[PDB]
RNA sequence: GAGACCACCCGGCGCGGCGCUCCUGUACGGCGCAGAGCCCUGCGAUCGCCUGAGGGACGCGCCUGCAGAGCGCGG
RNA sequence: GACCGCAGCAGGACUCCGGGGUCAGCAGCCUCUAGCGCGGGAGCGAACGCGGCUCAGGGAAGUCGGCAAGCCGGCUCCGUAACCUCGGGAAAAGGAGUGGCUCUGACGGCGCCGGGUCAGAACUGGAACGGACGCGGGGAUCCCGACUGUUUACUAGAAAC
């Protein structure tokens, strides 16, 4: 019979298979479009979330209740140390897709990159790359490599490490990722610009601007087994439903005789690689800046470093991105951010006239430690 | 009148609210709630500035007593928070007998009133002694 | 930034943080946290609480 | 060799049932003390197990001071620990005070 | 930061301290020209002061201290 | 603690003696004496189940039905309706107080010397007090059987007998 009532179902089936994410850490897959003729950019940057802080900002939507009007919105800080190039990679669009032309490594690799390469540092051979060193770092062979791209690759990207001894998490061990070269005249402008950024950091605010939307790919956070009622938001049974109420009371019909893989079942909840599509880009600043969060309202010294410092993160040493609502993943979780595929057309222009430095470990009541020891005397 | 910004809808239907204008009615119990699609098993929900069909109680005048009428939440106990993050409450959730047309049946609003009522409905604002 | 002041626990309330309350007094209480709300809506006194600003004008400690 | 170490008993049993307090902070001292005097045989003298159930098997004393001698040779090394009594633990981490 | 077990991500871990911050709400004790009174010159619930104290922490920073990377297994 | 149920079976099975505190209590909650640590141990801290605890705002809209939970509850003093076979209803319904200290009255057997109840007053305390425990939610109706009783051991405790 039909099912009497209209309800939904629960549950986007696109996001099956729910399970733990194979991949490391969260992966780009598609870049943003090359728009050929457009200014040389780079189209990625990866960061460690650090934690959320609370805005007050100007709204100058036009059309809304907000206008020229006052809003705090929640904020995601991701701290993104500067990522130092390693090598170029060109792919060309064969018939059987983007397929690699060769990628053309540094001459000189950073101990982070080569951490990355091995299990274990110390019990190693410390063998790679070794043969590499020998035939480049005349850098003859390096150019020979990278004509063979200019010649034959349609798609320039960079490999660029994180440099972990800048961030507060116990990695030792560099995040590499490629990074595509966007916007370029020709495949050989697109190289030379690469091989200008080769053994060089490269820093956020030369890859993203404030105003601008990214999307934050990250693996989100894991709750392990769970039932369907927490895994597929489904309708808890009465109380009075014998052998327990936290279940899906029919798991299919008759016929087809076997379970369906629309129909909720218990298993992994969380750890799924997810993308948060159109994030503005509160501010790009350094944390070296000591007034990076003073704002004319503040009068104070204001950096983004919180009082009582990051919960659960560390002390965010240098660069950091600010952006505007919530990022998938929890603090210390790798966050690749791109720049949007299809932003928002109509986003209101930032202007911050303050954040949040109270401490979010506990209630904080001061912005800065020489306010609380002012006030305790 | 007026786009209003989602805020937390307190009262769901079965709630008895004080009624705060001088029509002679005392409570005013909560029959539906306009403009509300559904959802299954999902009882309707209403906030501050919300038109909500009531009826009056058996405290109520007999004359308003057995009608469904159109009232406006001007208090709620449910905390909310304003685009501008202020978090604010009512010590009472609270209504006031209106016509869909925005006209009062009671001439005065004793009591504290909100200001998503007394905005989205112009002649609340004119009535009321405070808009917290 | 603009800051407030609790109504019991008498510390400044920065941007965005704590509660508001409108009795039918007619009075908007701002509250620090849910600590400064649950003590006043108990009614307890704050010149008996310590911590609080009128028990520190009180004893002199806030003079 | 003798090494005065403190250990803090809130901290071990946390994540444990609070019925199972005592006996799993006692267990708790002995891995610790493996790995604090690198023996395999960790002996606690009963004061240590006096100290620990003190205040009953659901609550143990927030911190043990621990006075740890290394005693046998040649493969018959064991660990006897016994309860050192402190005013406070204010300034104190282990101190490898014993010589030889 | 991940988990039924596994696996995953990381690794000279980690334990005990010192700061910072935060939680609770002013520690024991001493003192007082506080105390209803009483009967004794003693008792006494309480109160003030020292004391936004004391106690705590699983968050951040640091180490001043013990430490911490197998001649284990595959290969 | 050995009896009888296949068993050293969260199953039954007759009596005798019966301390202390809190309390109206042989209640509940701790303890002296005496007995004693039960067909096993660790680790982990998933879903789910079971035995609980709490939950913003609303308050039965859930459901066949408020099932289950929750509310109420000790004592003292107020204050109690219809109806009635005048006995009841009735703890009707509802309210108010309650802790600790420091005192003041009563009440026997006097010089003496016992009492432990019942009042009354100050002073105190985050606006707290039957602070655990024990411990009615209540009101308006209708049907049926007057009532206390009794019953299908092991699916019907009923309006049946």
């Amino acid at each position: 019979s039909h099912r009497k009532f209209s309800c939904c179902r629960k549950g986007n089936l696109g996001y099956l298979p729910r399970k733990r994410c194979t991949r490391g850490r969260g992966r780009c897959k598609t870049f943003p479009p090359d728009v050929q003729g457009a200014p040389i950019h780079l189209t990625a940057f990866l960061g460690y979330k650090a934690g959320c802080t609370h805005v007050m900002r100007f709204i100058d939507h036009r059309g809304s209740n907000l206008h020229n009007r006052q809003a705090i919105d929640q904020a995601t800080i991701i701290d993104a140390p500067p990522m130092i190039c390693t090598a170029i990679i060109g792919y060309a669009k064969t018939p059987k897709g983007l397929r690699a032309v060769t990628t053309v490594w540094a001459a000189h690799i950073a101990e982070p990159a080569m951490r990355r390469f091995y299990r274990n540092y110390f019990h190693a051979e410390k063998t790679a790359f070794s043969t590499y060193m020998k035939k480049a770092a005349d850098g003859t062979y390096i150019k020979e490599q990278l004509g063979r791209l200019k010649q034959h690759a349609d798609v320039i990207r960079i490999v660029a490490h994180t440099q972990p001894a800048l961030t507060p998490l116990k990695q030792k061990k560099a995040d590499i990722m490629e990074i595509q070269v966007n916007g370029g005249a020709n495949v050989a402008e697109k190289v030379d610009y690469a091989y200008a950024l080769m053994e060089k950091p490269i820093s956020i605010k030369d890859v993203f601007s404030v105003g601008a939307q990214i999307d934050t790919i990250s693996i989100t956070r894991g709750r392990g087994f769970e039932g369907v009622v927490t895994r597929w938001g489904v309708t808890r049974l009465p109380r009075k439903t014998r052998r327990g109420n936290r279940k899906v009371a029919c798991i299919g019909a008759w016929h087809p005789a076997n379970v369906q893989y629309t129909v909720a079942r218990a298993g992994q909840m969380g750890y799924f690689h997810r993308t948060d599509t159109n994030k503005q880009v509160f501010m790009i600043d350094t944390a070296e800046n000591p007034r990076c969060c003073t704002t004319e309202f503040d009068l104070t010294d204001k950096s983004i470093n919180p009082v009582g410092g990051f919960v659960n993160y560390g002390r965010v040493q240098g660069d950091f991105i600010m952006i505007k609502g919530t990022c998938p993943g929890p603090k210390r979780r790798p966050v690749v951010m791109r720049n949007a595929l299809l932003p928002h057309r109509n986003c209101p222009p930032v202007q911050l006239q303050w954040i949040s430095t109270a401490s979010k470990f506990g209630h904080g009541i001061f912005e800065t430690v020489e306010e609380r020891r002012q006030f305790y005397a | 009148i007026g786009n209003k910004f989602r805020i937390s809808c307190g009262l769901p239907v079965g709630a008895v609210i004080n009624c705060a204008d001088n029509s002679g009615a005392k409570s005013l119990n909560m029959i539906a709630v306009k403009n509300w699609k559904g959802h299954l098993n999902r009882f309707p929900k209403a906030s501050v500035g919300d038109m909500v069909l009531i009826t009056v109680g058996r405290d109520g005048k007999p004359e308003l007593r057995r009608k469904v009428t159109p009232a406006v939440v001007v208090r709620q106990r449910k905390v909310w928070r304003r685009k501008d993050g202020v978090w604010i409450y009512f010590q009472d959730n609270a209504g006031v007998i209106i016509n869909p047309k925005g006209e009062l049946k009671g001439s005065s609003i004793t009591g504290p009133v909100a200001k998503e009522a007394a905005d989205r409905w112009p002649k609340i604002s004119t009535t009321a002694e405070c808009v917290h | 930034p603009r800051i407030e002041h609790c109504s019991f626990c008498s510390k400044p309330v920065y941007p965005g943080k704590g509660i508001c309350f409108v009795r039918n007094d007619s009075r908007v209480f701002r509250f620090c946290t849910s600590k400064c709300h649950r003590n006043f809506k108990m009614k307890r006194n704050p010149r008996k609480v310590r911590w609080t600003k009128t028990y520190r004008l009180l004893h002199n400690k806030d003079m | 060799i003798v090494y005065e170490h403190t250990i803090r008993l809130n901290k071990a049993v946390r994540g444990k049932p609070s019925k199972k307090a005592a006996p799993i902070a006692i267990r708790a001292i002995r891995a610790q003390v493996e790995k604090l005097a690198k023996v395999e045989d960790v002996r606690l003298d009963p004061s240590v197990n006096v100290f620990v159930w003190s205040r009953g098997i659901r609550h143990v004393p927030r911190r043990i001071r621990l006075e740890v001698r290394l005693e046998g040779d040649d493969e018959h090394k064991f660990a006897y620990v016994i309860n050192k009594d402190v005013e406070n633990f204010k300034h104190l981490t282990t101190e490898k005070k014993g010589s030889e």
